[PDB]
RNA sequence: CCCAUACCCGGCCGUCGCUGGCAGUCGGCAGAGCGAGAAAGAGAGUGGCGCGGACGCUACGCCGCGACGAGUAGGAGGGCCGCUGCGGUGAGCCUUGAAGCCUAGGGCGCGG
RNA sequence: CACGGCGCGUCGCGGCGCGCGCGAGCGAGCGCACGGGGUCGGCGGCGAUGUCGGCUACCCACCCGACCCGUCUUGAAACACGGACCAAGGAGU
RNA sequence: CUCCCCCCU
RNA sequence: ACCGCCCCCCGGCCGGCGACCGGCCGCCGCCGGGCGCAUUUCCACCGCGGCGGUGCGCCGCGACCGGCUCCGGGACGGCU
């Protein structure tokens, strides 16, 4: 019985699938991430059927939806406890997200006083 | 205090809402008015065609004053004087359509962009749905739906139009402010034709679908709307 | 607003058009008589023919 | 009478006369 | 397809001063709000003059 | 002034956090949390804060005087109430609304008391 | 006061009133009607009285709230939405089940209940199925009718009676109503030949025929 | 009868235009409007109980209507995209484990 | 029949049109809806060591589509040129 | 917010 | 010596003290302590109780309303 968003509506993808640089198949060199091509003869900068897709503005999504977790609360990071009473308000909204350096100490301290302010917390087991 | 402002209040409404009500009746009385002139019109011409032909000679009816016309042509590949008579009819997209006065201008203007158009001689119910379906005006450099007669009513109130009958009436029959109503008019945004069309780059008299064809365009209409 | 299309939505088409009501309740009183005076006609021409 | 102005003291006429 | 051109679509009169300084831009919330809540063409006048740059507010002598 | 300072300190605050397409403000007496002209608790002369009591119970209502503007040792007037929820709710919309001081963050001081007082409510 | 008369124009069409505005205010005779122009409770204590005031303030107001919703008018809820009917559907037609646990038996239609469901049952003597609830949709109706315009079934019968509780028990309420209604259903179904045994089969489907080509 | 990224209807993203709207959160010290076919005052005056009412407004913000969106060479804008160092600031993080590296784990962003 | 008061009625052509007064331009309630964008005040099942959900991401199968990039060029998949692969460095200061 | 009449429960 | 400006003292006005107040009085609010003593006030639990808001763990169905579409069946009328 997680604490839940203020509402919770559909969350609509207009796509799911990573945009993938041209070529990345090939070579090892070529990283994942994408780029638009610019060769003067390049059938994805091209827009040829079957190739590859190049992200445009068309597939934002909606900004109602925008950024929001499945659970359906926003992510918002914090490195220690006096950050978490900034989430005291947007508290229906917003859950909160402990930094990766934060030591198990400290961790547990940030989960305890979440608790008490009935903030969600998406980490709260992350070191046990 | 304001024991006469609160009264005085619905006073103002009062007067608003009689006000509001002799409008309505208006309108109501002006498109009755307009039903017998549209019958009086129909059986005037049916009654010149029998006395004519009891007579032994031929009654020849008035040429047509008002067209419609629908482009039938997309945008590409298209001669700079066919553009800008294009541009000029205000058929700037395919299946666009709009209302044209006829005279020697329109005439000559329609024979230099026949295989680009379509047009006929638009009947009263062709208006009539035209107005009413796809009817949008252009308010303010925007193009709104016409929803109520007070848009209407404002953008046309100086020329006696006040609601739809008027403005149907007055695209109809050609009035004297034909040119300011149907500027307020937006071109119509047509769907294909449904069954499709015979053959767009010939002419109609040849089989196709492009140039004057009569009457036939309410039936084009029908299916386009 | 969204538009609806007044020649399917009756009330639409009367907020437009009132004289519209008139019109389509002459027009069925006039229907509805048209086809009982042909009902009661082609009647009476049975029965004269079966005569 | 539906004239805003000319038609004011014909649409208080009627008003009152549907009383 | 529509048979239009996108080249003078965009206009490129100013918003808003291109300065930073806070009174100029004090004096801009003012007169907005003076502008868009008052029909007087002075108040606009006087806004659209505080939106523009140096060269285009030359000095005026006594 | 305010609307002068509040330009100067709208983006250069040391209060101000910025992440994850967010923006918070920290300074204490700011109900919401949040960089707001309204609600930024350091530049109006009439201001409204609720904290938690410092006993492990209650809630600190401070409420920024008139006289003492720029003396920060005596610019505020700090009162603690300890009782029921009801009660304290209706306390703070009394001082709030019957003393004409800051109208506009009434339901935020409420809110934000009414927040305090759970999280000081033992936990299940 | 006044009796409420019944509107003085019968519908023509939907919306649409058979007399005009003229010939009403004829009707309704309107030519002589016109016309022309909490919180607290005092209570004593064992002190003195106090104002209790009922309707009191809530004691915690949530972090963030919902605004309202706009207004719409052709909203309503099921309860009073219009029931519609099948015209090849009424009382004493025979139905195939399509859908339940009775896959494709032949079951006698009683009556229409309230919320729009089929009020449904074959004679359980012969084919096993008792009153029940059926979908309209989830049926066929095939052409085949007996007469039972002549026969009572009992008015507490309900969809309140039929709502599921909460291991199912039969009721003797339930098994006192199936033998009324059957009682008088059976001799109605027995008159006409070989429908026991019709009813007592179940519908299927063979290679080479097709619905949509064999009528029922 | 079949179907294109064309046309019609609907949703969503963005751009442009309206140089559109909002400082009126005017509350027991109050009275909740400026959508309504008609340039302009809910004009001011003098004589015949229960203490109560959501959100807002980083105005570089928020909100509403329309139209539109191809692109090499090239031009411009925005990047809470990224790398290194410096002045400020986070009573920031960190041997109860930083940097870096690996991952069939959970996600965000059209993308970096 | 979107007709409905009394008057003074010429505000008038012969009555209709069409003006001036009538506490002076304030009758109220309920109810239904083809009425400024969907609601149900309607329901049914399956859930503890074998089942529920996981767009994407791991592997595999299928149908459709699909020629290798960069470059000069009117024209590149080219029987045009550079390129085995990977890491780091690398060019409008 | 006037008054009657008719029919079915 | 004269003129201009500025600082200070005194006298008289105007304005502000919301980038800048003290005392007195009045009104209101809050807090601490008594008075108050339980048909008031508060805290916690139960009902498969109601109203309103948000949602269903997963998989489904139905109903009516509206928008846009494709199609079918009737009936009426006009030039003919
Ligand atoms: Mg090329
Ligand atoms: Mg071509
Ligand atoms: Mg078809
Ligand atoms: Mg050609
Ligand atoms: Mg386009
Ligand atoms: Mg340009
Ligand atoms: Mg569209
Ligand atoms: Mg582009
Ligand atoms: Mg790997
Ligand atoms: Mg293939
Ligand atoms: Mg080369
Ligand atoms: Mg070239
Ligand atoms: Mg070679
Ligand atoms: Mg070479
Ligand atoms: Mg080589
Ligand atoms: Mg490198």
């Amino acid at each position: 019985a997680a604490l839940r968003p203020l509402v919770k509506p559909k969350i609509v993808k207009k796509r799911t699938k990573k945009f993938i640089r041209h070529q990345s198949d090939r070579y090892v060199k070529i990283k994942r991430n994408w780029r638009k091509p610019r060769g003067i003869d390049n059938r994805v900068r091209r827009r040829f059927k079957g190739q590859i897709l190049m992200p445009n503005i068309g597939y934002g999504s909606n900004k109602k939806t925008k950024h929001m977790l499945p659970s359906g609360f926003r992510k918002f990071l914090v490195h220690n406890v006096k950050e978490l009473e900034v989430l005291l308000m947007c508290n229906k909204s917003y859950c909160a997200e402990i930094a990766h350096n934060v030591s198990s100490k400290n961790r547990k301290a940030i989960v305890e006083r979440a608790a008490q302010l009935a903030i969600r917390v998406t980490n709260p087991n992350a070191r046990l | 205090n304001f024991a006469e402002l609160k009264i005085k209040r619905l006073r103002k409404k009062f007067a608003q809402k009689m006000l509001r009500k002799a409008r309505r009746k208006l309108i109501y009385e002006k498109a009755k008015h307009y039903h017998k002139e549209y019958r009086q019109m129909y059986r005037t011409e049916i009654r010149m065609a029998r006395m004519a032909r009891k007579a032994g000679n031929f009654y020849v009816p008035a040429e047509p004053k008002l067209a419609f016309v629908i482009r039938i042509r997309g945008i590409n590949g298209v001669s700079p004087k066919v553009r800008k008579v294009l541009q000029l009819l205000r058929l700037r997209q395919i299946f666009n359509g709009t209302f044209v006065k006829l005279n020697k201008a329109s005439i000559n203007m329609l024979r230099i962009v026949e295989p680009y158009i379509a047009w006929g001689y638009p009947n009263l119910k062709s208006v009539n749905e035209l107005i009413y379906k796809r009817g949008y005006g252009k308010i303010n450099k925007k193009r709104i739906a016409l929803t109520d007669n007070t848009l209407i009513a404002r953008s046309l109130g100086k020329y006696n139009i006040i609601c739809m009958e008027d403005l149907i009436h007055e695209i109809y029959t050609v009035g004297k402010h034909f040119k300011e109503a149907n500027n307020f008019l937006w071109p119509f945004k047509l769907s294909s034709p449904r069954g499709g069309m015979k053959k767009k780059t010939t002419h109609f008299v040849e089989g196709g679908d492009a140039g004057n064809r009569e009457d036939q365009i309410n039936r084009l209409i029908r299916r386009m709307n | 607003v969204l538009k609806k299309n007044p020649l399917k939505n009756l009330r639409i088409m009367l907020k437009l058009n009132p004289y519209a009501k008139t019109m389509r309740r002459n027009t069925i009183l006039r229907q509805a008589r048209n086809h009982k005076l042909r009902v009661e006609r082609a009647a009476a021409a049975l029965a004269a023919k079966s005569d | 009478i539906a004239h805003p102005k000319l038609g004011r003291r014909a649409r208080a006429r009627i008003a009152r006369g549907l009383r | 397809g529509v048979d239009i051109r996108h080249n003078k679509d965009r206009k490129v009169r100013r918003k808003e001063p291109k300065s930073q300084d806070i009174y100029l831009r004090l004096l801009v919330k003012l007169y907005r709000f003076l502008a868009r809540r008052t029909n007087s063409t002075f108040n606009q006048v006087v806004l659209k003059r505080l939106f523009m740059s140096r060269t285009n507010r030359p000095p005026l002598s006594l | 002034s305010a609307h002068l300072q509040w330009m100067v300190v709208r983006n250069c605050s040391s209060f101000l956090i910025k992440r994850n397409k967010q923006t918070y403000s920290t300074e204490p007496n700011n109900l919401k949390a949040r960089n707001s002209f309204r609600y930024n608790g350091l530049i109006h002369r009439k201001t409204v804060g609720v904290e938690p009591a410092a006993d492990g119970k209650g809630v600190v209502v401070v409420m920024k005087r008139r006289s003492g503007q720029r003396k920060p040792a005596t610019s505020y007037v700090r009162t603690t109430i300890n009782k029921n929820a009801r009660a304290t709710l209706s306390s703070i919309r009394h001082m709030i609304r019957k003393n004409k001081y800051h109208p506009d963050l009434r339901m935020a001081a409420i809110r934000r008391a009414s927040a305090i007082l759970r999280s000081q409510k033992p936990v299940m | 006061k006044g009796k409420p008369h019944c509107s003085r124009n019968p519908v023509l069409v939907r919306g649409i009133g058979r007399y005009s505005r003229s010939a009403m205010y004829s009707r309704k005779a309107l030519y002589k009607r016109k016309y022309a122009a909490l919180a607290t409770v005092t209570k004593p204590v064992g002190g003195g009285t106090r104002v209790v005031k009922l309707r009191k303030m809530p004691r915690y107001y949530p972090t963030e709230d919902v605004p309202r919703k706009l207004l719409s008018h052709g909203k309503k809820p099921f309860s009073q939405h219009v029931r519609k009917l099948r015209a090849s559907i009424t009382p004493g037609t025979i139905l195939i089940i399509l859908t339940g646990r009775h896959r494709g038996k032949r079951v006698v239609f009683l009556k229409q209940l309230s919320s729009g469901l089929l009020l449904v049952t074959g004679p359980l003597s012969l084919n096993r199925v008792p009153l029940r609830r059926t979908h309209q949709k989830f049926v066929i109706a095939t052409s085949t009718k007996i007469d039972i315009s002549g026969v009572k079934i009992p008015k507490h019968l309900t969809d309140a009676y039929f709502k599921k509780k909460k291991k199912y028990e039969i009721t003797e309420q339930r098994k006192v109503d199936q033998k009324a209604v059957d009682s008088q259903i059976l001799p109605k179904i027995k008159a006409v030949p070989q429908l026991q045994g019709y009813l007592r089969s179940v519908f299927a489907l063979t290679n080479g025929v097709y619905p949509h080509k064999l009528v029922f």
